[PDB]
């Protein structure tokens, strides 16, 4: 009740939980704090963690709304980056497997702003909000939990729509059918060094990456006993 | 009546 | 068999009886001779005066029935000194620590001058010799007391063997003489002097009770008590000889103590006849000669090893009671004779004593299957078999070593009701001297007559027989028997065979001309229900025709009838064990449904011919890669399908079979993944369109299948076929395989574990699954019983929420060991049987140190060698070493189609793997607690879900069990297919997503099927949790914490469970109703 913020750092941001029959204050707890890093897409960021089941950017987009409206605060969201609520997007076998097509912790995420003044804006609300819990629970916001994205999820048994994958399928293969072509031309155009060595390539290769890889992945018998004065002579010393 | 064994999570009970 | 010789060696010191306490008998019994010395001697006495004798003491003589009549007792009655002697296993020292206690046979031989020749008539020795053994007790009373050991020593008679003939008096002692600790009780024998009557007058043909027909077993009891040191001299020649006596005696007491077989009477109903002594002098017999030829089968110079192996294979192979008899001699090489008595026959021609007389036809069966079935262990070289031969004991439960028991209640029973007393009949007491033996006859021979063929052994058990009176009494007293029975109840147990078990009509002797005997008895027999029926064969023949069910075989049926009919019609016949187990299996909702038996396969026989002629259609379809075959892989293609397949009725889970699509190999498939699939995608909307277009009946739709992790572009088609049946379609490319290769190579070291547990679902959906439905479709021909028990379990599973846990594949391979490796048992023959042998083997399986590896194949090649063998054995080994405690994997199972042994156990919560066997260990306890019955069985089959930490009531809309093709309904498919959602059951879709969620915290478990465990509206499913210890307790806070929680101090949270049953309740909709934590 009386604990605003973490020792570690990570601010405190209480939530009231929906009315439902199956459950007759009980409340959700979000851990936030400020995330700094060079990366640009990274940059202007708020660490998240505990976050509430499927929290789409709209569920953030309507708490960041309601903070604004309480404070006064200018607050916008751009978007809501390593949202992985079950893991399924935490490796990437497209880039795994091949080079084209693809160039490249948990119950956490990044939450993004469109400018430095929406993010101490939004941190200074939070931190106000945080206080609220140990004077005023009451006023605390309440979490919907329902949005559009919620219900496409719910509808698991849902047959998808031949057109749209037909379109996909096209679309999909044909920038493939592109990228394989001019990986098979790149290999097989006579490469040769700056200092003039001319890649070997072999008939049928199609990417540079597959024989970088091929690389990666990857006299004694004809030595005699016997021809030599010393070698007889150590054969007369053993036979003695 | 019904069919109740303690849930064992150190495979004691093997 | 340097390791099996040494296993002998420590069975042998475990068992071996500690010398002390021998010591401790030999000081007793040898005053015990000190006190026969002072008994007194008597003069004769008639019937009278021996009553006058015993009418005021507190001894009463246990006469045999007929009990001697004033009449026919003229003949004298006297006692005189015997010549006392020790005999049985304790004579010879091969007896052994016996925890339930051994018993020590002293012999007192009635001295010679008591008897006359003609005494072997009409019991006229028998009575002769309980006045012998009523006048001892009543002097060693008075002695016992007189030397005041009467305080720690209680007297009570008892029949020797369990034959009524044959009163004995036991001497056992109660908690410096006291034996108590000993675990021994002396038994005293009052046998005849050696050749006083003619053995030829007492050979088996003969009779010795005049009314002529034959009294085997009369004339064995007054031969056998004739001959008793004869046969211990000829034992006490033959451990001289060999060295290996007495060990090859120990192995067989063993063996025959696990099989439940005694020396004890088996007429009577037991289980026995054949005991050490027989093993014993059947084995001396061998060491002699045995063959047709007399040769010797058995040399002195054996082994315990190769002794014990000569006999069980000798008993295996060679009859002795239909078609061909042994002869030996005792005081002359043994012969095998081709002709046989049509009773189990070892004759002896030096004592013209027949040793089997005591063992039944019925029994002998049962005693040589167990001995071949064993035979074949023996020779077994793959597989160690010490302990199953040895140490495991198959008589602890009745329906475990029996398919079906039937326990009958006979009239009247404070005597049996005058028709059934009439019935016994004047030829049949000197035949069978006690009703118990005549009435066992008598249900054996209708219940092998009527069953015939369906069954292959059939065990008579007279339940509540006592062997053991007081003194005080002349004769066993039974509480329902007062003195005329001595049994509560008869149970009939029998060992039935799948192949003819179910047949509708039971086939009789063909029509003739004139009336044949065969036909004759068979039109008795059956009575009214006996018929001349024709075929389309044009046979005429004389059969009956019964009806199938969908709870109670034909067998229960059967028997009730021909038992009624013949033995008593105001007999009752129940079984209701077997009824509630087959009402468990879910009634499918086709046509006659409930006369369907439950071995039928039409269902899935229907479904396979839907899928026939769509099989047709895609061939003949035309694309730009010819279709290289399409393999069906579906549950019920193997006929393992929980509930049968029901047209139309998609709200069944299992309803979509799984089906593999493979296209000719190709170059041009796709070198990335992503692409690889969305081009098999495009094979599959071609097909769609055409199927679409020239095949317009069928329809079709397409969906999202996210099973193998990270892929999440596999799409697969779904057929609705018009006969009302699902089928769904996956591409399969040979490049696909490579590449997930490619993956894990390429994968960072520590992302590696991961990315090979994606390919080893692949290789479990793809390349495992097509050998498996194979292998066990082709087995469960010959194994009948499958595909029913398997479902019951797999429902057993879901009543307790652990299906979503197990794979499907994984449940089939842990009920396939009870037939593939059916030893000790058999192979199980009835629905009963089969579950719980599953349940046994789940209770005593060691899953930490013992892998569990099975032989696909049918009953005697594929069969695993000693390479393979020893090859899983090592990635056993290699995998405990790395996982000891077995974490991350709990269950080992392996075959030929799987020899990494992982495949189908991996992924698998240690807490689930405890909790199936913690179930089974305890349903197993109550079955030794309380016998199988109504209560019991609805026990096994309920789950308590208290031991969870939280517990979610959900409830669907609208009935699914109409839906579900369950019998307490659609009858075409929805013309919108968005409408088929409606009629689905999301939950267990729930339940693993949100596994995902919390695997770090929170387990989830539901039942699969609501349908069949959803009550009578199969409309409520449930949603257990668990919360692991770690997050159970508070936690300092960490952001690799990974689960919802909430603040106490600055630096510790705890887990936020209401906010979790939030996130669950909103997740279900309205399907949540209630929370229990």
């Amino acid at each position: 009740e009386d604990i605003s913020a973490m020792k570690n750092g990570f601010i405190v941001v209480p939530f009231k939980l929906p009315d439902h029959k199956a459950l007759p204050a009980s409340l959700h707890f979000m851990f936030a704090k400020r995330h700094q890093s060079s990366n640009s897409n990274e940059s202007d960021c708020l660490f998240l963690v505990n976050l509430p089941l499927l929290s789409n950017i709209e569920h953030m987009k309507k708490f960041v709304g309601q903070l604004c409206g309480k404070y006064d605060t200018v607050s916008h969201v751009e978007e809501l980056l390593y949202n992985d609520e079950f893991g399924l997007h935490e490796v990437d076998l497209s880039a795994l497997t091949s080079d084209l097509m693809s160039s490249t912790p948990r119950n956490t995420a990044l939450l993004k702003f469109v400018d430095a003044a929406s993010i101490n804006n939004c941190w200074n609300a939070l931190k106000k909000y945080s206080n609220l819990h140990a004077k005023h629970p009451n006023e605390l916001f309440e979490w919907t939990y329902t949005t559009p994205s919620f219900t496409t999820f719910v509808n698991f048994y849902k047959p998808l729509d031949i057109d749209y994958l037909k379109e996909d399928i096209h679309t999909h293969m044909a920038i493939f059918e592109q990228r394989e072509a001019q990986a098979q031309e790149d290999v097989q155009s006579s490469i040769v060094d700056e200092d003039g060595f001319t890649l070997v390539v072999g008939k049928n290769t199609k990417s540079l990456n597959s024989i970088r890889k091929k690389i990666l992945n990857k006299i004694d018998k004809k030595a005699k006993k016997d021809f030599y004065r010393f070698q007889v002579r150590e054969r007369k010393k053993q036979e003695i | 009546l019904s069919l109740s064994a303690g849930f064992d999570w150190t495979a004691s009970i093997l | 068999s340097n390791i099996f010789k040494l296993q002998i060696d420590e069975l042998l010191e475990q068992v071996k009886l500690k010398q002390k306490h021998v010591l401790k008998v030999e000081k007793f019994l040898h005053k015990l001779y000190d006190i026969l010395q002072e008994i007194p001697d008597w003069e004769e006495k008639s019937l009278a005066e021996v009553d006058s004798f015993f009418k005021n003491k507190i001894v009463s003589v246990p006469f045999v029935d007929p009990k001697p009549i004033p009449q026919n007792t003229n003949y004298k009655f006297n006692y005189k000194k015997p010549d006392i002697s020790l005999i049985g296993s304790f004579a010879l020292k091969a007896g052994i620590y016996q925890p339930n206690g051994s018993s020590i046979d002293t012999l007192l031989t009635m001295p010679k001058e008591l008897f006359e020749k003609k005494d072997f008539l009409n019991f006229r020795c028998l009575h002769k010799r309980s006045v012998y053994l009523a006048y001892l007790t009543h002097h060693l009373l008075i002695l016992l007391k007189k030397d005041k050991l009467d305080s720690f020593l209680q007297l009570e008679y008892s029949y020797f063997d369990n034959d009524p003939l044959l009163p004995i008096l036991r001497i056992s002692c109660s908690k410096d003489y006291n034996f108590y600790k000993t675990r021994f009780s002396i038994n005293l024998l009052i046998g005849f002097p050696y050749k006083v009557f003619e053995p030829k007058k007492l050979l088996p043909n003969r009779n010795c009770i005049r009314i002529l027909p034959a009294t085997p077993l009369y004339n064995f009891s007054v031969l056998s008590s004739s001959t008793h040191e004869n046969y211990l001299k000829y034992l006490y020649k033959t451990k001289k000889q060999t060295e290996s006596f007495v060990e090859a005696t120990v192995l067989g007491r063993l063996w025959l103590q696990q099989r439940g077989f005694s020396s004890n009477m088996s007429h009577s109903g037991s289980l026995g006849g054949f005991g050490t002594f027989e093993f014993t002098i059947l084995m001396a017999a061998l060491l002699n000669g045995g063959g047709i030829n007399s040769n010797k089968i058995l040399l002195h110079g054996f082994s315990s090893y190769q002794l014990f192996k000569g006999v069980i294979k000798y008993l295996a192979t060679m009859d002795l009671c239909h078609d061909g008899h042994l002869q030996f001699h005792s005081n002359p090489a043994s012969k095998y004779i081709d002709e046989g008595f049509q009773t189990p026959t070892l004759f002896d021609k030096s004592t013209k004593v027949n040793i089997l007389t005591k063992m039944t036809v019925s029994s002998y069966q049962i005693l040589k299957e167990y001995a071949g079935e064993t035979l074949r262990m023996l020779n077994n070289v793959v597989q160690d078999q010490f302990s199953n031969i040895f140490l495991t004991n198959i008589s602890r439960f009745d329906n475990l070593k029996y398919d079906l028991c039937y326990d009958v209640q006979l009239p009247l029973g404070n005597n049996l009701e005058t028709s059934l007393a009439a019935t016994f009949g004047s030829m049949e007491r000197v035949k069978f001297i006690t009703l118990e033996n005549f009435l066992a006859h008598k249900i054996t021979n209708v219940a092998r007559y009527a069953l015939g063929d369906r069954i292959k052994y059939i065990q008579i058990e007279m339940v509540g027989q006592k062997s053991d009176f007081p003194i005080t009494k002349r004769k066993v007293y039974s509480n329902t028997g007062g003195n005329h029975f001595n049994f509560d109840f008869v149970r009939v147990k029998l060992i039935v065979n799948p192949s003819e078990c179910d047949k509708l009509v039971t086939k009789g002797p063909a029509h003739s001309e004139t009336m044949s005997t065969e036909a004759a008895v068979f039109k008795n027999f059956w009575g009214i229900k006996s018929s001349l029926r024709r075929f389309k064969d044009g046979s005429i023949t004389h059969c009956c025709v019964w009806s199938t069910s969908s709870s109670e075989p034909i067998i229960s049926s059967i028997v009730n009838f021909a038992l009624q009919k013949h033995v008593s019609k105001k007999a009752q016949i129940s079984n209701e064990t077997i009824k509630k187990f087959h009402n468990f299996l879910p009634l499918p909702n086709l046509p006659s449904s409930a006369k369907t038996s439950v071995l039928n396969l039409s269902s899935f026989f229907n479904l396979k011919k839907s899928f026939d002629d769509l099989y047709k259609i895609i061939f003949q379809m035309k694309l730009p890669l010819s279709v290289k075959s399409i393999l069906p892989v579906g549950s019920a293609f193997r006929y393992t399908s929980l509930c049968q397949p029901v047209p139309f009725a998609y709200s069944d889970p299992d309803f979509f079979q799984d089906v593999i699509l493979e296209f000719e190999t190709s170059p041009k498939w796709p070198d990335e993944i992503t692409s690889l699939e969305k081009a098999k995608t495009a094979f599959l909307l071609k097909i769609q369109e055409e199927l679409s277009a020239n095949s317009s009946t069928y329809r079709s739709f397409f969906s999202r299948d996210e099973s193998i992790p990270y892929n999440l572009e596999i799409v697969t088609l779904n057929i609705l076929t018009p006969e009302g049946y699902g089928f769904k379609f996956r591409v399969l490319t040979e490049r696909d395989e490579i590449l997930y290769l490619r993956a894990i190579a390429n994968a960072r070291n520590e992302l590696k574990p991961e990315l090979e547990a994606t390919f080893l679902k692949f290789t479990a959906k793809y390349l495992a699954s097509v050998r498996h439905t194979r292998t066990l479709e082709n087995i469960s021909h010959s194994y009948q019983f499958y595909s029913p028990v398997v479902r019951l379990f797999k429902r057993w599973l879901d009543t307790h929420l652990l299906l979503g846990h197990i794979t499907d594949e994984l449940a089939e391979l842990i009920a396939i060991k009870p037939f593939v490796d059916p030893a000790p048992y058999f192979i199980p023959g009835s629905l009963e049987n089969g579950f719980l042998k599953v349940l046994k083997f789940i209770s005593q399986w060691n899953w930490k140190d013992d892998p569990l590896i099975l032989d696909l194949v049918k009953p005697e090649s594929e069969r695993l060698t000693l390479a393979q063998y020893k090859g899983i054995q090592m990635n056993f080994t290699n995998l405990r070493n790395s996982d000891p405690n077995g974490t991350h994997l709990q269950f080992f199972v392996a075959s030929k189609n799987d020899p990494s042994g992982i495949l189908y156990s991996s992924g698998i919560p240690l807490p689930i793997a405890t909790r199936l066997t913690a179930l089974a260990k305890v349903a197993v306890n109550l079955l030794q607690t309380h016998g199988l019955n109504q209560q019991t069985i609805n026990l096994l089959f309920t789950p308590g879900l208290k031991d969870y930490d939280f517990v979610v009531d959900l409830r669907t809309p609208i009935g699914l069990k109409s839906s579900c093709g369950i019998l307490s309904a659609p009858s075409n498919f929805p013309e919108n297919l968005n409408d088929l959602s409606e009629k689905m059951d999301p939950t267990y879709q729930l339940v693993k997503y949100l596994n995902l969620k919390y695997k770090n915290s929170l387990i989830l478990s539901s039942r699969k099927y609501i349908g069949v465990n959803g009550g009578e509206k199969g409309d409520k499913n449930v949603i257990t949790g668990l919360i692991k210890p770690l997050f159970k307790g508070a936690h300092k806070f960490r952001v690799n914490l990974d689960c919802n929680v909430k603040p106490v101090d600055d630096e510790n949270v705890i887990l936020n469970k209401e906010a979790i049953f939030h996130e669950i309740a909103a997740f279900g909709n309205d399907m949540v109703i209630n929370f229990e934590t």
